[PDB]
């Protein structure tokens, strides 16, 4: 794969561009993160990120898992009295009646609304950060991010699969990831508060860390341990950007 | 804070409710699916403007906080209801809260509401540690 | 027989159409202004009118013929006003009379500027057959239906539980609208029910924050009383707010950490904002003399309180809650704090604040 790639890189074979990329000064941007994370994916040989190469390299993989960060319905870690009658029509009076069709239930189960694939809504309109299952929005944004690119490259090698596990059906399946990135890197400048160049850089560190930890789910089957899969790589992220304090001048005098 | 901050809107969203409630001596049926030609039908002018900015308000807050209501409510809306970005010439059934069918929409939007807001009242009730049952129903609900 | 088939096909076709007409004659107990003699002559005559005028009260035409088979969904008779066991609302159809004194304020509004309102939408009222009837009407009768209404509306508009609460909501809004008709070029000769709408669209906030302040502390019964029966409500500008504050403070500075200090504190919290907007000047734009006198020295106390509770907030609890060594100092200190700041609180004044500061040090 490593000589292929560069074989198509130097004559111009590029799966990502095919005369039609974005045209703003961000598809460099974007494929400079694409370099470093397909690096990173075939240096990299520890199975705890054996999904991303999974998510890149085999998209038959996640044609049918469940793409992390993402949209989960929050009844699953269990009160505010909704409850639904027989015949499909909610209740919340606390042996009553409905209040609609008067089912004999109240006083006088699997619910499961979690999705599968990219689930999420249009990048356009997105401004706010959704921080669950104890995830901090920093750790969970970026693993946001890296999957965004990592499924732009997948679709970039392999569009079929990747146009088949989304669920919001467009006409060019890749078009809107530059402006899915574009959003995500405007709320990173405002969240984080560095500079646009200097929160790629920030990036570039996040996901370095990745590649320099040589020392738990293959593909993701459920959604339990997909989150303690998030759990496991968060607390490995996490410390690099805690010690930002310092790297930051360091990256600034380089 | 994003969410949250959209619980001020609770008020008069819910008045849009009751002043429909009232309004609606039931005739056994929705009217064609368009809000626009309620509005259209709708005698006079001025409650025409008053009915406009609440459907206006109505459809801003729902259109911000559907794909929230996905996943985030607590009754199994339909996927489809929760898909697309529903504007004033939608179907007319939404604004009725009625707990079976499109209506299911307002009704789960407004608990959210109100699950959004005790909450984090809730979480007062953690801190204080007596708590002042000053529990109004969901029709005197007000600015306050 | 034939004949008994025809009185059944004839008693098919009123008994939906009578228990539809009566949803609208009985909501919120209005039949039982009909059937009771102490009713005054007025609200036979008042009711006998708006039943009269089909345009008025149009009730919709039900179709009780072309649905599928349902359930228990009989017609429902709504009562907007929660009334006690036969009881009545004091004006004859209320939520009807406002609700057509709202739309005809929401025409008034949307057809004129921020200026014509309060001249033509009475007017707008007056060209209204129920504006002329209430026209026809006069002297004591007009006062007593006027009371009635202003009654009826704070019960379909607000929630309250005591009577008592009921009339001091009652005076204070026939205080306002008296005000409100002092500032309207026209004398006591006559008064109407557009102008209880008015005010409310004027003094909302002062009515809602006295609902707060009457709802955040339920024994205003004696502390209110005796504020109204020693200083008396006479004035244009509706005082009754104001008078609560004083009365409120006054009894809020006498059990200062009497009852449980974390309560006394968690009270004084929920009161702040009440008293804080109620002290504020962009509450009393139209206040009188009075009152901007009055709202003074209320706010004097409020900033000593508010010491009070600064003291009693950290100084005891937060740490203290550990030892108890000190709380002899902190349950003596609040008292030498009244003691020196009996009169003049006002940290504003560099007196006062190097004696809050001598004291604290």
């Amino acid at each position: 794969d490593i000589s292929r790639f560069a074989t198509s890189l130097v004559d111009n074979s590029v799966p990502l561009l095919r005369a039609g990329p974005s045209d703003s000064n961000l598809d460099g941007t974007v494929t400079e993160m694409a370099i470093h994370a397909a690096a990173v994916l075939l240096c990299g040989q520890n199975e705890l990120l054996e999904p991303l190469k999974n998510l890149a390299f085999s998209p038959a993989t996640m044609a049918h898992a469940f793409l992390p960060t993402m949209p989960e319905d929050l009844l699953a870690q269990a009160r505010v009295h909704w409850y639904t009658c027989p015949n499909g029509h909610p209740c919340s009076v606390g042996q009553s009646i409905c209040i609609d069709c008067h089912a004999p239930i109240g006083g006088i189960d699997k619910a499961d609304r979690t999705q599968t694939g990219h689930v999420l809504g249009n990048p356009q309109r997105r401004d706010v950060v959704t921080c669950d299952r104890g995830l901090p929005p920093v750790v969970f944004l970026l693993i946001r991010l890296l999957t965004h690119l990592a499924l732009l490259l997948g679709a970039s090698q392999s569009s079929q699969a990747l146009i088949n596990i989304i669920k919001p059906p467009v006409r060019d399946p890749k078009g809107f990831l530059q402006q899915h990135i574009l959003k995500d890197l405007e709320q990173l400048a405002k969240m984080l508060g560095h500079s646009a160049d200097e929160t790629i850089g920030v990036v570039h560190l996040v996901l370095r860390r990745l590649l320099q930890e040589q020392h738990f789910d293959t593909e993701l089957s459920t959604k339990e341990m997909r989150n303690n899969w998030e759990k496991e790589i968060a607390a490995v992220i996490s410390p690099e950007l805690e010690h930002l304090d310092k790297t930051l001048p360091t990256m600034n005098n380089l | 804070e994003a969410e949250l901050r959209l619980v001020k809107f609770l008020p008069e969203i819910l008045a849009l409710q009751r002043d429909l409630v009232k309004q609606f001596q039931n005739v056994q049926q929705v009217e064609y699916s368009s809000i626009r030609g309620f509005l259209s039908k709708h005698s006079s002018d001025g409650l025409r403007q008053l009915l406009h900015n609440r459907i206006t308000v109505f459809l801003s807050t729902w259109n911000k906080l559907r794909r929230s209501l996905e996943t985030n409510g607590e009754i199994n809306l339909p996927k489809d209801y929760c898909s697309t970005d529903l504007d004033l010439d939608t179907e007319f059934e939404i604004l009725l809260p009625r707990r079976r069918g499109l209506g299911l929409c307002a009704t789960a939007l407004v608990s959210y509401l109100i699950r959004l807001h005790n909450e984090i009242v809730y979480a007062v009730e953690k801190l204080s540690k007596e708590n002042n049952s000053y529990s109004v129903d969901a029709a005197e609900v007000t600015e306050l | 027989t034939f004949r008994h088939t025809l009185w059944k096909r004839v008693q098919g076709a009123v008994t939906p159409l009578l228990a539809s007409m009566i949803s609208f004659i009985d909501r919120d107990g209005n039949l039982e202004l009909l059937t009771r003699p102490d009713t005054p002559p007025w609200a036979r005559d008042l009711w006998m009118f708006i039943f009269s005028d089909t345009m008025l009260l149009n009730i919709p035409l039900v179709m009780n013929n072309e649905r599928h088979k349902g359930e228990m969904a009989y017609i429902v008779v709504q009562n907007h006003m929660n009334l006690s066991e036969n009881a009545s609302n004091n004006v004859p159809f209320s939520w009807k009379i406002k609700d057509y004194l709202e739309e005809l304020w929401v025409q008034a509004q949307y057809i004129t500027d921020a200026e014509g309102l309060p001249k033509k939408f009475v007017d707008i009222f007056q060209q209204t057959p129920l504006g002329r009837f209430l026209a026809q009407l006069h002297g004591e009768p007009q006062q007593e239906l006027l009371q009635c209404y202003l009654k009826d509306f704070i019960l379909l508009t607000m929630r309250v539980s005591t009577e008592e609460e009921l009339k001091f909501l009652q005076m204070a809004l026939w205080s306002c609208t008296r005000k409100l008709k002092a500032a309207s070029e026209a004398p006591e000769e006559e008064v109407s029910l557009p102008w209880v709408h008015l005010a409310y669209q004027r003094f909302r906030s002062r009515l809602q924050n006295f609902s707060r302040i009457l709802t955040i502390y339920p024994q205003v019964l004696h502390s209110l009383m005796e504020a109204r029966w020693n200083h008396e409500l006479a004035g244009c500008e509706m005082t009754l707010d104001a008078f609560a504050a004083m009365a409120c403070t006054e009894m809020l500075t006498r059990n200062t950490l009497k009852p449980s200090p974390q309560a006394w504190l968690q009270l004084v919290k929920n009161l702040s904002m009440p008293l804080e907007l109620i002290c504020s000047d962009e509450h009393m734009q139209g206040s009188g003399s009075l009152a901007q006198a009055v709202i003074r020295e209320v706010r004097a106390q409020w900033s000593r309180i508010f010491s009070t509770a600064l003291f009693v907030e950290h100084v005891l609890l937060g740490t203290e809650s550990r030892v108890p060594e000190l709380q002899g100092l902190v349950t003596e200190h609040v008292f030498l704090l009244d003691k020196c700041l009996r009169e003049n609180s006002d940290v504003k004044t560099h007196g006062p604040f190097e004696a809050v500061m001598r004291t604290l040090c």
